[PDB]
């Protein structure tokens, strides 16, 4: 896409709030110990306790959003991603195709007709005595 | 009965198809010469004659030096000015 | 050893979290059988307006077998 | 509204709902780096701006 | 990848709302009765009738509406006294025979 | 004679009947400017067909001035008497379907 | 005439004199036409974004020469642009409450005539050359000057 | 967005190139083509020339045509 | 350079006497779509008639 | 397999092409190359809008 978005279409950094999917949960897994099981009594508070690298995931996650900057060769996307990358500049290349192949034959032919009845051939002829094209968009009138 | 041996695939091919197009074009073509969709250079239709025979390249009335009439009976200038008389740089003949 | 060729391969999923992303409910993704309705719609009235000119300005003469009080004297 | 965020949030379907909200909140956030943070900032927000009910005076009059 | 508007969203609210806006306008036009049928042509029913006077060949061709009216104004007087319709028929008549 | 007679005929007639209330055409908008415009394209209109001195075309000014005020008329007039009027300009001489 | 070859392959040997067909049908030929410093990123591309960019490219440039086509034929148009009839003075036609200077606040060349207005300049600028102040242009005729599109 | 499949069917690849030979119908090709590249461009692109398109032609038969024999007032001819 | 070198050719007739045009209008207004070359040869002799230098001028015959 | 200059040798037809065709496709390609992007190697190198604002500062260490 082409507008940034930190969220989503984030290219000028990179970060991914969550890991790769290819990854084994043992290996990486994305931030989320909301389902932590109650701690015991016994348990005493070491660290800050504070939401940050201190948690295991949350470090892996900065860490692979900095080391995922370079690797050997490409991930290629698949056909989907691909289309919606270029969906304007293809779109855009099919009106050209239209407006060149469609809009240009119609609109030849009713000048050619204009030249020789006066008025388009898609318009009523005028019987008032007054003189030249008038109206091309008839539906507007 | 002595057709059959005619009756063929490419023999039938060529007799329906080419036999809906006879009628095709036998039945197409006046309205597309009625429409003014056929080649000028091909064909002149009755209307393109009537409207190019109103058509000359040889009137030299109507010349005026104002951009507006204003009415009256005077009319827009039609006469050259003076300060403007000989002021072109026309190659030599 | 067998692969896939990427650029066939179906798109990833959205991440199952806390914070998850989720589109299958809203019906947003793509025009559905309404909006065609409409075009038709929009069709049929253009053509219409323009092949029967006098129907905005109808005859108020009626007949009506069974009356006006029976169903199919409102349409 | 759930003070955990292993209770779930109740949405419904269609354009304008609890999920439909989830998914455009944080497309121009930079605050929302992580699912749980993300989650946490997400219902604030809700919390804050869907659960105040003199809120909805003003959804009426717009 | 996430999406913010509907998958189609251009060509729906475009095409949609040229859909609602052309609908609507029928509908406005049915409860208040408009003629929907469209003329091209002027009103004025006296200068009607001297076009078909013209086209029954009652009024000589190329006559111009000047030359027809009960009232001239000053531009048209100047212009009348320049006007000769034979002479414009009988250049449009040579013109013809020079074509074919 | 009918009641509803100034309706029959045309629009025209309600205010001829009486000149100093609301044209049917109008009565919806408080200014009035095209109002004035139509009731001088109808004195012009009357001019061609009838003539300066018809009584008629003398009363049609006299509506004309019900509407419009004396400072926009005599302008208006002034154009109109030359033949620069674009109200009053003969249907074949307007450029109005020309080049579009 | 070649019979080494068919007539399709000819046509088409023909229409890539240029090498576009090649490059299309080559990936090891499209790279080579790259500049070395851009080449070195091509080893990335995929074969679909390849091809669609070429698409693309190719459609564009295959249709510059008809835009072309159409911008010489509004040229030719413009060129010898019918006249029209002198517009009569209307109600609200043509009115000037202050003298047009605003393109030269100093100078006031032409301070009757419209900015674009080129007939009033033409006889505007005579006058200033007959009292011995030049001005450029509107002095050779149309059809013995170049780019005119005036010519028959 | 809603994570979905590949929708071309059409064959992967036809093969190197060696001099046009073994390669599918022009038209298949073009079919192919646009199966690779989405229609979903190609609706979109043409779409808003089409609409255009149809509705101006349209005229010459719901404007001109039919016009000639609406007007209930003009196949009354005078004198007769 | 687009500006200088239009600027050096003479103007073109933009308009002619109204009523005129409207005595000759199918030849004035329809000349150039059915031989342009002719209707360019036309105008050039106009312009050659309004700026006085027809007989310094020889036009090519079309 | 034989490897021709890039740009040289067609891959649609088994024939080369005749007299006039080799010359322009030889050509074509030396004037791309060689001629024609002379002007945008140096419009890319030499006048570079980016590199200018960079001029005058101080390497980064
Ligand atoms: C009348 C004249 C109209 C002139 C229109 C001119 C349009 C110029 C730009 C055209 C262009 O290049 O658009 C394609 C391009 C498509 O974007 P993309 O990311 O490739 O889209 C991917 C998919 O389409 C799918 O994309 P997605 O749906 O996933 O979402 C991504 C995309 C989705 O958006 C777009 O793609 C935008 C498309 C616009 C098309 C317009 C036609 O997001 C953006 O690009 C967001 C841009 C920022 C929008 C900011 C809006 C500010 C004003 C908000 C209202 C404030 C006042 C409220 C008052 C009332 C209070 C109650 O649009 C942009 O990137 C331009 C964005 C900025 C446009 C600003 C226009 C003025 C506001
Ligand atoms: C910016 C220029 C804009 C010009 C617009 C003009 C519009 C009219 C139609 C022109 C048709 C030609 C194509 C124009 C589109 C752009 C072409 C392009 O992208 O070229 C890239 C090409 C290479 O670009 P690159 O960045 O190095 O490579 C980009 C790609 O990666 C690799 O590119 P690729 O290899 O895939 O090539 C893309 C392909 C795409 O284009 C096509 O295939 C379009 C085919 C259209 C056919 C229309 C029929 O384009 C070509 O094959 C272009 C071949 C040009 C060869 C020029 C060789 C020098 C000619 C010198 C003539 C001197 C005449 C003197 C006469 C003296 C008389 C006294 O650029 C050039 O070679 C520069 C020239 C570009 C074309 C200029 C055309 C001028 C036409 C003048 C006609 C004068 C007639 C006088 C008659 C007098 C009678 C008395
Ligand atoms: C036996 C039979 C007898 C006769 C029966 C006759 C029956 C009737 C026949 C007529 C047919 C009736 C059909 C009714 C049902 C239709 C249902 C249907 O399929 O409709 C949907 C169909 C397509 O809608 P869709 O399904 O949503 O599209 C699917 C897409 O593939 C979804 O994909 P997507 O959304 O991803 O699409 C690609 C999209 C992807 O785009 C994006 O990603 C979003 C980008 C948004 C932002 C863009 C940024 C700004 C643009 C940048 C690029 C600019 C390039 C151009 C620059 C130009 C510079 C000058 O790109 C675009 O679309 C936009 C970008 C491409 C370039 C845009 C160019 C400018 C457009 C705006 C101007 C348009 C007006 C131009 C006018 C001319 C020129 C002045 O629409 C229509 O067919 C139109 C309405 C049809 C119904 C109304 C018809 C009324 C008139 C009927 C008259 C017929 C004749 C009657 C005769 C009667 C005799 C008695
Ligand atoms: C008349 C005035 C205008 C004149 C100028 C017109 C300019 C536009 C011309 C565009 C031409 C684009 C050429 C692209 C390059 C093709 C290269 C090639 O040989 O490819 C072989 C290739 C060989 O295939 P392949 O090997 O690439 O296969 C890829 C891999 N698989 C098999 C998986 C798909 O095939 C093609 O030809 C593909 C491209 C087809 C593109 C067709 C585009 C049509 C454009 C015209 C539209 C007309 C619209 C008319 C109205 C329609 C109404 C709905
Ligand atoms: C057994 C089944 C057989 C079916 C056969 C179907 C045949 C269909 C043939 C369709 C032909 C269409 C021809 C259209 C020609 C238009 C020419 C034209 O107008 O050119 C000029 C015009 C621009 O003119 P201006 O002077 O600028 O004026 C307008 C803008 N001011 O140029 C254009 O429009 C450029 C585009 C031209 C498109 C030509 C289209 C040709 C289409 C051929 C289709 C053939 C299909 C064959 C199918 C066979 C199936 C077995
Ligand atoms: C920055 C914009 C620069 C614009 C420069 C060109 C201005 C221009 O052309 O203005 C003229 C143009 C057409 O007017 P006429 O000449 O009367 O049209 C008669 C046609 N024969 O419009 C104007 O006069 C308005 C100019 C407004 C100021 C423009 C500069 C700021
Ligand atoms: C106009 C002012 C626009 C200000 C807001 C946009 C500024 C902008 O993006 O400019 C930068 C942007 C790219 O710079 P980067 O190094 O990539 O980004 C800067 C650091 N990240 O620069 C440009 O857009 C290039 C401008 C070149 C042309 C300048 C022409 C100035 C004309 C003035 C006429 C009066
Ligand atoms: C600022 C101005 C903007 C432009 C003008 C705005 C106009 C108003 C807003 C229109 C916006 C439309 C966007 C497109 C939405 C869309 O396509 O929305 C599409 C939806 C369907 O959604 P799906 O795509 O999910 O099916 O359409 C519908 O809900 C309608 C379905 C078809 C109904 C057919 C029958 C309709 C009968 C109507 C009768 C009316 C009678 C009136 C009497 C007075
Ligand atoms: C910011 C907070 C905003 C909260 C919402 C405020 C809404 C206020 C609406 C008040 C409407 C009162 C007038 C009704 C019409 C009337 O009397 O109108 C009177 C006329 C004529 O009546 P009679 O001819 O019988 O005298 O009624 C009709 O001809 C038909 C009326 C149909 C009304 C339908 C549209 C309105 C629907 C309103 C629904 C919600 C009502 C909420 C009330 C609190």
């Amino acid at each position: 896409k082409h507008f940034f978005t930190d969220g989503a279409n984030d290219y000028v950094t990179g970060w991914e709030n969550t890991p790769p999917l290819k990854f084994p949960a043992s290996v990486m897994k994305p931030c989320d110990y909301s389902m932590t099981k109650p701690i015991p009594k016994h348990w005493k508070l070491r660290g800050s306790g504070i939401h940050g690298p201190e948690n295991t995931d949350l470090m892996k996650l900065v860490l692979w959003n900095r080391l995922k900057q370079k690797r050997p060769q490409r991930e290629v996307p698949n056909i989907n991603y691909l289309k919606d990358s270029i969906r304007l500049e293809l779109s855009v290349n099919w009106w050209l195709m239209s407006c060149i192949f469609l809009w240009g034959p119609w609109l030849h032919w009713g000048q050619e007709y204009q030249k020789v009845h006066e008025q388009p051939p898609w318009a009523m002829k005028r019987i008032d005595g007054l003189r030249g094209e008038g109206y091309f968009t008839w539906f507007l009138e | 009965g002595s057709i059959e041996q005619f009756i063929n695939l490419r023999t039938a091919r060529m007799f329906i198809y080419g036999g809906v197009s006879a009628v095709f074009l036998y039945k197409a073509t006046p309205v597309m010469y009625r429409w003014e969709m056929l080649p000028t250079f091909l064909v002149k239709t009755e209307a393109y004659k009537a409207r190019e025979a109103m058509i000359a390249f040889d009137n030299m009335k109507g010349i005026v030096y104002g951009p507006y009439d204003k009415g009256g009976l005077e009319g827009p200038p039609t006469k050259i000015p003076e300060t403007s008389v000989g002021m072109m740089k026309v190659d030599p003949m | 050893y067998k692969t896939e060729n990427p650029l066939y391969k179906d798109d990833e999923p959205f991440a199952k979290t806390c914070h998850t992303f989720d589109y299958t409910r809203e019906g947003t993704e793509k025009n559905g059988l309404g909006y065609y309705c409409l075009m038709g719609l929009w069709a049929s009235i253009f053509i219409w307006d323009s092949l029967y000119t006098g129907a905005t300005m109808p005859t108020g003469v009626h007949r009506y077998v069974w009356g006006p009080y029976f169903p199919t004297a409102w349409f | 509204p759930p003070t955990r965020l292993s209770t779930p949030l109740y949405s419904e379907g269609g354009a304008f709902t609890v999920n439909w909200w989830r998914n455009r909140y944080g497309l121009y956030s930079r605050r929302q780096t992580d699912p749980m943070l993300a989650e946490f900032l997400f219902r604030q927000q809700v919390k804050e701006w869907f659960y105040d009910v003199p809120s909805y005076n003003y959804a009426a009059l717009v | 990848g996430r999406r913010l508007l509907h998958g189609n969203y251009f060509t729906r609210y475009l095409f949609g709302s040229l859909a609602v806006i052309w609908i609507a306008e029928y509908a406005a036009a049915c409860q208040y009765g408009i003629p929907r049928h469209r003329n091209p042509n002027w009103m004025w029913s006296w200068w009607l009738e001297k076009q078909n006077q013209i086209k029954n060949g009652e009024i000589p061709a190329n006559t111009p509406g000047y030359a027809m009216v009960k009232w001239n104004n000053e531009a048209e007087q100047r212009w009348l006294k320049t006007l000769n319709v034979e002479a414009m028929n009988e250049e449009f008549a040579r013109r013809r025979e020079a074509y074919y | 004679e009918s009641a509803d007679a100034l309706f029959v005929g045309t629009l025209d007639r309600l205010t001829a009947e009486h000149p100093h209330t609301d044209d049917p055409r109008f009565a919806f908008q408080s200014n009035q400017w095209n109002n004035c415009e139509l009731r001088f394209t109808q004195f012009c209109r009357c001019t061609r067909e009838l003539g300066e001195d018809d009584p008629r075309c003398k009363y049609q000014y006299y509506r004309a001035q019900t509407v419009c005020h004396e400072f926009l008329l005599e302008d208006w007039m002034e154009h109109r008497h030359r033949g620069t009027c674009d109200l009053d300009i003969m249907p074949d001489r307007q450029v109005i379907h020309m080049r579009g | 005439i070649s019979t080494s070859e068919t007539l399709n392959q000819k046509i088409l040997r023909w229409l890539d004199v240029t090498g576009m067909l090649t490059r299309w049908h080559s990936r090891r030929e499209f790279i080579l036409d790259m500049d070395p410093y851009f080449r070195k990123n091509s080893g990335m591309w995929t074969e679909w974004e390849r091809k669609t960019l070429l698409f693309l490219f190719y459609c564009c440039t295959l249709a510059t020469p008809y835009s072309a086509y159409l911008d010489l034929q509004e040229l030719k148009h413009q060129g010898t642009k019918p006249p029209r009839p002198v517009s009569l003075e209307s109600r609200f036609m043509n009115q000037r409450r202050y003298d047009f200077t605003w393109m030269h606040p100093q100078d006031k060349f032409c301070s009757e005539c419209r900015p674009v207005e080129l007939e009033c300049k033409k006889m505007c600028f005579d006058r200033y050359r007959s009292m011995d102040y030049r001005m450029y242009g509107f002095q050779r005729p149309r059809i013995q000057t170049y780019y005119s599109f005036s010519t028959c | 967005h809603i994570p979905h499949p590949v929708k071309y069917v059409g064959p992967r690849r036809y093969g190197r190139y060696v001099y046009g030979m073994n390669r599918p119908p022009v038209l298949r090709q073009v079919k192919d083509w646009i199966d690779w590249t989405g229609w979903n461009s190609v609706f979109g692109g043409f779409s808003f020339q089409v609409a255009f398109g149809l509705m101006i032609v349209s005229g010459v038969y719901l404007n001109n045509y039919r016009a000639t024999h609406t007007l209930y007032y003009t196949n009354k001819p005078d004198n007769q | 350079w687009i500006y200088v070198n239009e600027r050096q050719r003479e103007p073109q007739e933009n308009v002619m006497d109204h009523e005129e045009f409207f005595r000759d209008f199918d030849s004035i207004y329809l000349g150039q779509v059915f031989d342009h070359h002719r209707f360019a040869e036309w105008l050039a002799r106009r312009r050659a008639v309004k700026w006085g230098y027809a007989d310094q001028i020889h036009i090519p015959p079309v | 397999v034989t490897r021709y200059p890039s740009g040289t040798r067609t891959i649609m037809s088994p024939y080369p092409g005749g007299p006039v065709y080799q010359w322009l496709r030889i050509n074509y390609n030396y004037f791309k190359r060689y001629q024609w992007r002379r002007v945008g190697r140096w419009q890319m190198r030499s006048w570079c809008y980016w590199k200018a604002a960079f001029y005058g500062v101080p390497e980064w260490n």
